[PDB]
């Protein structure tokens, strides 16, 4: 192959990676978007790791070149994302926006008067204009 | 207010002035809800006769922020002496609720477990009023603010000759010309939290102002929450 | 660049580890031992320098100064090979005189060992980094030896002191220009089975002398001394140098007790009393039996230079006359009152337990009780009686304030109340009473059994704390008529002699929201007074108890924390956000160091965060720790020995709960 | 102080053995037998770090790390910063971790007691075998340092079921909380200065839970001396010596003495030659520093003078039974080329895994030029699991510092290694791979962006080893290497006395006799300057005989260890001496042919092979003197000499 009037036709995907050896500029002037491409160079030169899904709790699985990431969800951190959380709220105020008050171990955020926790259940809402504790803009 | 920084344009709507007979300020104040101010308990021998005034960034002049409010209920706590300040607290309760607008905002109570273990070990609070720029001068008509970082417990009892109760915590600096003044007394000492300020403490006394060697000192809000709410409740 | 010639040569003598030479013409015995000691020679070897009464085993003190090269000249008179080898100097190759595996050629081989006869000097050029800093006291005090074989050689003796100094305090004389005198003690372990005669014995000496016979050493009053101390050993130590009415300085804190331990030496600044006579000692109790006491005379020389400083009457205000009254009953103490279930059952049968011969808890003791006035009618109310035990009552003072320690002596034996923190003078109370020259001299004189005496103490302007230390330092006194026997019978206390203005009217601390005493008098009833009265006053039968009993004897060591066994003793309760002080100091028969931890939990040691605390016998450190967070958590000593490890204090870092402040407010409109 | 970082870490007590003096016989070359146990082979379990939270991919200890021994992996954090430590009990034992100073809720305590406590976060006291937890921590102000003191302080956690006999199972580590700014982002490791964690700790084994006491029925009277003989006085658990103790000359040393010894290890730390200061408030000068159980002091001391130093407790009892580590203290321009740059080491010395065409590893001479002037292979083995390698021989053990990097071109492919490693070698077949600081399993250096510009990497701590074997992993259209190794002797007092840096004036060095250039130039002896660039650089004499010497004098007696000499070029001939002897006086008039230890005819050095290649010579014995002259013997169609003595002086 190789011919002398190759790079002139336009990009196609089973030319370039499937039929050959493709690289990182041959397989982006295909596809034209830089995202698109990474995704399909990090499975190129590795495989897809993300394909049995080897993190748990729902982890959002991320392909590279040569390793894997999930971004897991509250209470579940880390790469593999098995193992739990102490919430701890000694460490940045447990995700609060006010008091953490120790039941047993889940993180309470809590709200003081003129304030309502939120729906996830971290932040505060004024009840009403003017709350106690902010500046007036 | 030995040095430090102006309040701008909003920047310390929590501040609530006394003026006495005369309308001239002498304690300063904070704001805890539609009806109820903050102050120092011994600010009320100063006048024996006093009202409020909210939203003023000047005491000299008027630019349509001053609001003169006539006190209802004022109560303070009973222990309270001058020979040793302690217990220095007291809260007036207006005779009209509190308009809040620009420049004139309330301030938060933070709960009593996490007020001490968290707030109690930040690293700087704020404290504002109309004190005396430097010792023994005059009372600025101007409202400034100053950053008091927090002392612990054991180094700060060791600068002051006077004891520090357990009710009362320094801030200040054992050597720089940074503290409030004469003037300054029931001036908040709020603690700043992802950008919501909490009620600390309430500017109790002082051995001299910014003195080299020394520290500001200022009597513990959550050491009275219990007896804040149920005095608000007046 | 200054260079200095000293010439030692290394001349083993017959030595008897008392007095040889200080004898009345008699042989007084041989029972000696062919030791290798240094010497001092004049210059070339053409004669020697006689040495001092004292200096025994000592070689030749060096003294240089920055910049200033000593050049010292040996060759050994023995007939082994030795070196020189001091501590603290940047020596080269060519004169360490260390003989290890260098890869070093025969050359500088020869610093490694010297053989009989052959001759090498040493040169130690001195540069800026090994003289002492700005903040260390002039002429810091090291220690030389051969470092040939390092048990062997040293147990024969070749040891002596290196005083390397600042930068123009020494004279030619030997001596230094800013102070009046200057003494170099030591206090080092010979074990005769190791050494080069390999005879079966072991001598703890002060200055290679033994069992106290070391002539005395003369001063002036109030002279400015600068002392070194060295300390010795091939096996691990702990000395703890003390001077008896007296107080030192140890880079600039002002300690009493200063510790010491193998291959260690120390120097301290040091202004002394008035004229008199005092035991100096090393008070880890191993030392104590082994007799490491030497003695020192303060002759009245006519200098009058300084015996001021600037009193003024705005301090006469703060002299404050306290007014201690404090007691010795002798009663019943019991390290266990109570005892938790939970707690281990075959140790209660063996220290605790009442066995048919084994007393077990309750023990006969002497303690010291408070009173508040003369007539000893009542004891003092501290809210702590329980909580910090058999400890005797703190005696809060400041710089300037004069005591008046009223201590009165119920008990049923001779003993005394010695501070730790006053230089008294024993020259104050004889006015017209008759003394018989040698009996017993008693320190103090012997309090008998009803007898009362009226102390009268000063904190000088010498015993302030200094702006290293805490703002009030703890200090133990003790009945100084027997070290081992007295403390041994909880005549224990600390002695708080704080700062100028740090107590209020009443006499509390100022800077301290709650006062904590954890003093851990490792006891042994079998060095007490009342060993026979402990036993055969609760042993049913006492014709068959026996002494050597490990069983026994061993059963009667009962390690305690300000006199309860930690599992015989309340857990602690302090308010958060508070600022507890603690008051630590050894006590005992404790031979080791107890190191304690604080679970979650640090305090301030000299502006500096620890978070174990080691602790020398018969000193005292003060921490205070802010409680700051939330739990139940636990003092414990990490030392692995099963006496050292049962000593576990619980305290809780509670929440502070109401605080009632809420039902008292008054309601006045204006 | 809430803006930190949530430092991880995954701690996993896993099982090995352990042999205190595994290293005391790695260098049993003498005829003592008397200073040793034997059998001290023992099973343990040790703190073990690990990369991965799923604990596969362990995180091998390196260089930086080689003094650890048996204690475990270092734990850092700044101020106010908070540190997850996940435990994972790979021993049959329920172990845990405690910690000393820190902020920790009683849910990372790790130690059991009667705290009346509910069980919900118990789960901290004593982890359970095979299970895992997570030890929250945060290093608060009453963690850190002073204000001002030293940069850093120190602390040990270990795990916290029974300490007493957990420890003696090896079940201990570094916890170091330092000030704000100094550990890293990433590698968690400081930045400032040197630190050397040392535990001066007994590990009696007759406590250990794998203390094997099998029936001693059938023995003989107890000889009372394998009661002490399961005792080892130990820096770091390793008797008689410690390796990775390696520092530099007058550099500052931050010592972390930790100890967690019992009630009677008393260990007075001292350095042979070395004084100490701690830091502080108050800065003291120490020689020795008393240390006692349970802790923690971070001092810091000035190094003195290159050598095999001793550090030792001074008690007696623990300097014979083997609490005495040499310690190699360097020269302060441990610098040194190691010869691939001038000729020491000659291509005969060099091997590879790989090589592609004529570039052979004998091309490996940095700044080597013509067509083939380094060590090339077309295809880098990033497909197989061995990268090509390149071998260079010491034939000795000496320090390497440091590392110089570059590449080549086919005149027109500028070709270079942008990244590499180095695993080093002693007896070329236990090899170790360097990984200094960084957070991978292997420091793969940092390459060079351009083939001929350097890239000069430090091996922080120094390379003491024999064989040097270089990886390249990546490359740009193709690998292409060229090295200089640097360093110094292990044997300290080899630093060049300054015939090239100026040090050594020009008047200290007189001449024989010297020529004439054609135009009027001299080769004055100050001209002997080593690598001395010009027309006219060299050391020349008018004659051309055995008369002949170069004269220099120290103005003060140095102890000289060894000698490096040079040639010259002329306009059209190589001018270098054949051979040469070395003549010294203490005064400069009584000179001495230098002989052998057990000749008495004058010792007839190698003299200059080429020009450039550095022809290194020792002197066994030294030369203790301040004058010293280099008298000819042989030389090559005229005489020349550039010579360097490497000594230190008399103090
Ligand atoms: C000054 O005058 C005073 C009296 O006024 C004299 O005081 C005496 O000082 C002696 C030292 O000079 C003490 O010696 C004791 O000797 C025994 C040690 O020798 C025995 O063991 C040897 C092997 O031991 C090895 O280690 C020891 C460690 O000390 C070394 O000393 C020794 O060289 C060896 O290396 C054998 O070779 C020898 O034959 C002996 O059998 C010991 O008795 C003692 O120390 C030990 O014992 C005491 C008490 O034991 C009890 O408690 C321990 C707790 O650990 C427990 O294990 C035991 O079972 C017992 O219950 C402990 O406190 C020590 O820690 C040791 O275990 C001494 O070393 C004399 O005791 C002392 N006499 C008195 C009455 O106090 C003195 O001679 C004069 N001169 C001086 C001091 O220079
Ligand atoms: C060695 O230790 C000294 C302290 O410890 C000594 O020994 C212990 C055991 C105690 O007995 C203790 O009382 C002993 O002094 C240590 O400092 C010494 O401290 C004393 C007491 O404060 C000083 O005495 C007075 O000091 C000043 C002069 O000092 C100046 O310099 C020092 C720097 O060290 C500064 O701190 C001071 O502020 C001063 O600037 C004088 O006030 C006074 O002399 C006379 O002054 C006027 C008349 O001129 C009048 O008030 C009186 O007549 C005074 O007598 C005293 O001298 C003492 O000076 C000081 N020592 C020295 C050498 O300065 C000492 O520094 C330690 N050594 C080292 C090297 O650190
Ligand atoms: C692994 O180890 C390697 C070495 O093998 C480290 O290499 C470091 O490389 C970085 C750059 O990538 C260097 O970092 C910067 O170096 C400079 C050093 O200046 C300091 O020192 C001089 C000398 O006295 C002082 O005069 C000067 O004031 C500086 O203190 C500076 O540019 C930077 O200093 C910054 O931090 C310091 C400390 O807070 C501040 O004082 C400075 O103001 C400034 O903010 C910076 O340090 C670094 O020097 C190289 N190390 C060495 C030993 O040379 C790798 O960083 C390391 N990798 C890791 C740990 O991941
Ligand atoms: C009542 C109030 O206005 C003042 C202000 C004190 C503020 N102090 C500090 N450090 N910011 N409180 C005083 O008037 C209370 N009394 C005192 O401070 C006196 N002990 C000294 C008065 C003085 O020195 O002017
Ligand atoms: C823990 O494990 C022991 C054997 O280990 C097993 O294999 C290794 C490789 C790991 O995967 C480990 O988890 C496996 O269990 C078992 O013998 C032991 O009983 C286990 N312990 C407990 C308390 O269950
Ligand atoms: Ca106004
Ligand atoms: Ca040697
Ligand atoms: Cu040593
Ligand atoms: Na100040």
């Amino acid at each position: 192959a190789n011919s002398f009037l190759e790079e002139m036709k336009k990009g196609h995907l089973e030319r370039e990676c499937m039929e050959e050896t493709c690289s990182y500029e041959e397989a982006r002037e295909v596809f034209e978007d830089s995202d698109k491409t990474n995704e399909f160079w990090n499975k190129y030169k590795d495989g897809d790791q993300c394909e049995t899904s080897p993190c748990q709790n729902q982890g959002k699985c991320k392909d590279g070149l040569g390793e894997y990431t999930c971004t897991c969800l509250e209470g579940f951190e880390g790469k593999n994302c098995e193992l739990f959380t102490r919430k701890l709220c000694r460490a940045f105020n447990g995700d609060c926006d006010q008091f953490c008050k120790r039941v047993q171990s889940s993180v309470v955020c809590s709200c003081a008067r003129g304030y309502t926790l939120a729906d996830n259940g971290k932040a505060c809402i004024p009840t009403g204009p003017y709350p106690c504790g902010k500046q007036t803009l | 207010i030995v040095g430090g920084q102006e309040c701008k344009d909003g920047e310390c709507p929590w501040q609530a002035l006394l003026i006495n007979e005369e309308n001239e300020g002498f304690c300063g104040g904070t704001i805890l809800s539609e009806f109820y101010i903050l102050t120092a308990a011994h600010c009320l021998y100063q006048a024996k006769r006093f009202k409020v005034r909210v939203g003023d960034r000047n005491t000299e002049q008027e630019e349509g922020g001053e609001a003169v409010h006539e006190v209802e209920v004022v109560i303070k706590h009973n222990r309270f002496t001058k020979e040793t300040y302690d217990f220095d607290i007291a809260v007036l309760r207006l005779k009209t609720p509190i308009t809040f607008r620009m420049n004139v905002a309330p301030a938060c109570l933070p709960e009593r477990d996490w007020a001490n273990e968290t707030l109690m070990k930040q690293d700087t609070g704020i404290v504002s009023g109309f004190g005396r720029t430097h010792e023994k001068g005059r009372q600025s008509t101007r409202l400034k603010m100053l950053e008091v970082p927090y002392v612990d417990r054991h180094s700060c009892m060791l600068s002051s000759d006077f004891r520090i109760t357990q009710n009362m915590f320094c801030a200040g600096y054992d050597t720089k010309q940074e503290d409030a003044c004469q003037g300054d007394s029931g001036g908040p000492h709020v603690t700043r939290f992802k950008d919501t300020y909490f009620v600390t403490g309430i500017v109790s006394w002082g051995e001299g102002c910014a003195r080299k060697g020394k520290y500001g000192i200022y009597t513990k809000v959550t050491r009275f929450l219990k007896w804040i709410k149920r005095s608000m409740k007046t | 660049a200054q260079l200095r010639q000293f010439y030692v040569a290394a001349q083993g003598i017959s030595w008897s580890y008392r007095p040889e030479p200080t004898n009345s013409s008699l042989n007084l015995s041989v029972t000696s031992f062919k030791k290798i000691v240094y010497r001092e020679y004049e210059p070339y070897f053409k004669k020697e320098k006689p040495q001092s009464t004292i200096s025994g085993l000592l070689g030749p003190t060096l003294y240089a100064e920055v910049g200033d090269i000593i050049k010292v000249h040996f060759k050994n008179k023995a007939d082994k090979p030795l070196s020189i080898h001091p501590q603290g100097i940047r020596y080269s190759k060519l004169s360490e005189g260390a003989s290890y595996l260098d890869h070093t050629f025969p050359a500088e081989k020869m610093d490694d060992a010297v053989a009989p006869g052959r001759e090498y000097t040493y040169e130690w050029s001195i540069s800026e980094d090994s003289g002492p800093t700005h903040d260390d006291p002039p002429c810091l005090t090291h220690i030389y030896y051969s470092h040939e074989n390092l048990i062997e050689d040293f147990n024969s003796g070749l040891i002596g002191p290196l005083l390397i100094c600042k930068k123009g305090t020494l004279t030619e004389g030997g001596t230094q220009k800013t102070f009046d005198k200057q003494i170099v003690l030591l206090f080092a372990v010979f074990d005769e089975s190791k050494s080069w005669s390999q005879s079966s014995s072991l001598m703890y000496t002060v200055n290679g002398y033994v069992n106290g016979t070391m002539p005395d050493i003369t001063v002036c009053a109030h002279d400015h001394i600068s002392w070194h101390l060295l300390g010795m050993s091939s096996g691990p130590e702990l000395f703890s140098i003390h001077f008896n009415g007296q107080v030192l300085e140890q880079n600039h804190h002002k300690v009493s007790a200063i510790t010491l331990v193998s291959a260690t030496s120390t120097t301290a600044n040091m202004t002394v009393g008035p004229e008199g006579k005092w035991i100096i000692s090393s008070l880890t109790p191993k030392h104590l039996q082994a007799g490491m006491q030497a003695y020192i005379d303060i002759k009245n020389c006519p200098k009058k230079t300084r015996n001021l400083k600037k009193i003024t009457r705005e301090q006469r205000r703060h002299m404050k006359r306290w007014e201690y009254f404090i007691a010795a009953e002798e009663v019943i103490w019991d390290y266990a009152p109570v005892i938790p279930a939970n707690m281990d059952k075959k140790y209660r049968s063996q220290h605790l337990d009442n066995f048919s011969n084994q007393i077990g808890k309750h023990y006969k003791k002497v303690m010291y009780t408070q009173y508040e006035d003369e007539s000893f009618t009542k004891h003092t109310v501290n809210p702590n009686m329980k909580e910090d035990g058999i400890l005797g009552p703190i005696i809060r003072a400041q710089v300037r304030d004069t005591l008046k320690i009223v201590f009165k002596n119920m008990a049923s034996r001779p003993y005394s109340i010695y501070p730790h923190g006053v230089t008294f003078s024993p020259y104050e109370d004889e006015v017209n009473s008759s003394f018989t020259s040698g009996r017993n001299n008693t320190m103090i004189r012997a309090v008998q059994p009803g007898e009362t005496y009226t102390y009268k103490w000063n904190i000088l302007e010498f015993d302030e704390p200094t702006e290293n230390d805490a703002q009030c330092l703890t200090r133990p006194y003790y009945s100084d008529v027997d070290i081992m026997r007295d403390i041994a019978s909880g005549l224990i206390g600390l002695l708080l002699i704080c700062k100028s203005r740090s107590l209020d009217r009443r006499g509390i601390q100022r800077a301290a929201d709650i006062e904590q005493q954890a003093v851990f008098a490792v006891f042994d009833e079998n060095k007490s007074w009342y060993l026979e009265d402990n036993i055969n006053k609760f042993c049913e039968n006492p014709d068959e108890v026996k002494r050597d009993d490990p069983k026994f004897y061993e059963s009667n060591i009962m390690s305690t924390i300000n006199g309860y066994v930690p599992e015989s003793i309340t857990t602690l309760g302090f308010c958060f956000d508070d600022t507890v002080q603690w008051h630590f100091c050894s006590v005992g028969t404790q031979n080791e160091i107890l190191t304690i931890h604080f679970t979650g939990h640090s305090f301030i040691y000299g502006k500096r965060h620890e978070d174990t605390l080691t602790l020398f016998p018969m000193r005292g450190e003060s921490v205070t720790v802010t409680m700051d967070n939330v739990g139940t958590w636990m003092l414990t000593s990490m030392n692995s020995s099963p006496r050292s490890k049962k000593l576990r204090l619980k305290f809780r870092d509670v929440k502070c709960i109401p605080d009632d402040d809420e039902d008292s407010y008054e309601i006045f409109e204006p | 102080s809430n803006n930190g970082n949530r430092r991880n870490y995954y701690i996993a007590a896993e099982e090995i053995s352990w042999d205190y003096s595994e290293f005391v016989q790695r260098e049993t070359d003498i005829e003592d037998s008397d200073d040793i146990p034997e059998d001290t082979t023992y099973k343990k379990v040790v703190f073990r770090k690990y990369l991965d939270s799923t604990f596969t991919k362990r995180d091998p200890r390196g260089e930086y790390e080689e003094h650890l021994g048996i204690l475990g992996p270092i734990i850092r954090a700044e101020v106010d910063d908070v540190i997850q430590v996940r435990f994972k009990n790979l021993a049959s034992r329920p172990y845990s971790l405690h910690a000393h100073g820190l902020s920790y809720e009683k849910s990372s305590e790790g130690k059991t007691y009667e705290d009346d406590s509910p069980e919900w976060f118990k789960e901290d006291n004593a982890v359970q075998p095979n299970s895992s937890y997570t030890y929250v921590w945060h290093a608060t102000e009453r963690s850190g340092p002073e204000s001002p003191g030293s940069a850093c302080r120190a602390w040990a956690y270990y795990s916290a079921v029974n300490p007493e006999k957990d420890i003696h199972s090896g079940l201990i580590g570094p916890l170091l909380i330092c000030q704000k700014g100094i550990l890293h982002k990433d590698s968690n490791m400081p930045m400032d200065m040197r630190e050397f964690v040392l535990l001066f700790m007994t590990f009696d084994e007759k406590k250990s839970w794998y203390y094997e006491k099998k029936s001693r029925s059938s023995w003989r009277l107890t000889s009372s001396e394998m009661k002490k003989s399961h005792e080892f006085h130990a820096i770091n658990g390793m008797i008689y010596s410690l390796p990775g103790l390696k520092m530099y000359e007058q550099e500052w040393v931050r010592l972390h003495l930790l100890n967690i010894g019992g009630s009677q290890d008393i260990h007075v730390v001292h350095f042979h030659g070395q004084t100490l200061l701690e830091n502080g408030n108050k800065q003291h000068q120490l020689g020795v520093w008393p240390l006692l159980p349970g802790s923690f002091k971070t001092l810091e001391m000035k190094a003195s003078k290159p050598g095999w130093w001793l550090l030792n407790t001074e008690v007696g009892e623990n300097q014979r039974a083997g609490m005495q580590t040499p310690f190699l203290i360097m020269d302060r321009d441990c610098r040194m080329p190691m010869g691939l740059s001038t000729g020491i080491i000659s291509d005969s010395q060099i091997k590879a895994s790989e090589f592609l065409g004529y570039w052979e590893p004998r091309l490996a001479r940095l700044n080597n030029g013509g067509s083939y002037n380094a060590w090339s292979v077309e295809k880098l083995a990033a497909e197989f699991a061995s990268k090509p390698w390149i071998q260079v021989d010491m034939q000795k053990e000496v320090i390497i510092t440091g590392i110089q990097t570059q590449g080549a071109k086919h005149y027109l492919k500028s070709c270079y290694t942008t990244e590499f490693y180095v695993a080093y070698s002693s007896n070329q077949i236990n090899w170790q791979i360097f990984k200094g600081n960084s957070t991978r399993n292997v420091m793969y250096f940092n390459g060079n962006s351009d083939a001929s510009t350097i890239k000069e990497n430090q091996f922080d701590p120094p390379i003491v080893a024999r064989y040097i074997r270089i990886s390249p992993t990546r490359a740009y259209n193709r690998p292409t290497l060229r090295l200089e190794l640097q360093g110094c002797e292990v044997n300290g007092c080899s630093t060049p006395l300054g015939m090239e840096n100026g040090k050594i004036e020009n008047k200290q060095i007189t001449a024989s006799s010297f020529k004439k250039s054609w135009w009027g130039d001299y080769w004055e002896p100050f001209r002997a300057r080593l690598n001395a660039q010009g027309r006219v650089n060299a050391w020349q004499a008018k004659a051309n005989n055995n008369k002949q010497w170069l004269e220099i004098d120290l103005l003060k007696i140095k102890k000289i260890t060894a000698i490096i000499t040079q040639g010259c070029k002329s306009l059209s001939s190589e001018m270098y001496v054949k051979s040469y002897t070395i003549h010294y006086s203490e005064q400069g008039v009584e000179w001495k042919p230098y002989r052998l230890k057990s000749s008495m005819v004058d010792k007839i050095f190698e003299g200059n092979t080429n020009t450039k290649g550095h022809v290194k010579n020792f002197f066994n014995p030294p030369i203790i003197s301040r004058f010293i002259r280099v008298i000819p013997k042989t030389w090559n169609q005229s005489i020349a000499l550039r010579l360097e003595l490497f000594g230190c002086d008399i103090y």
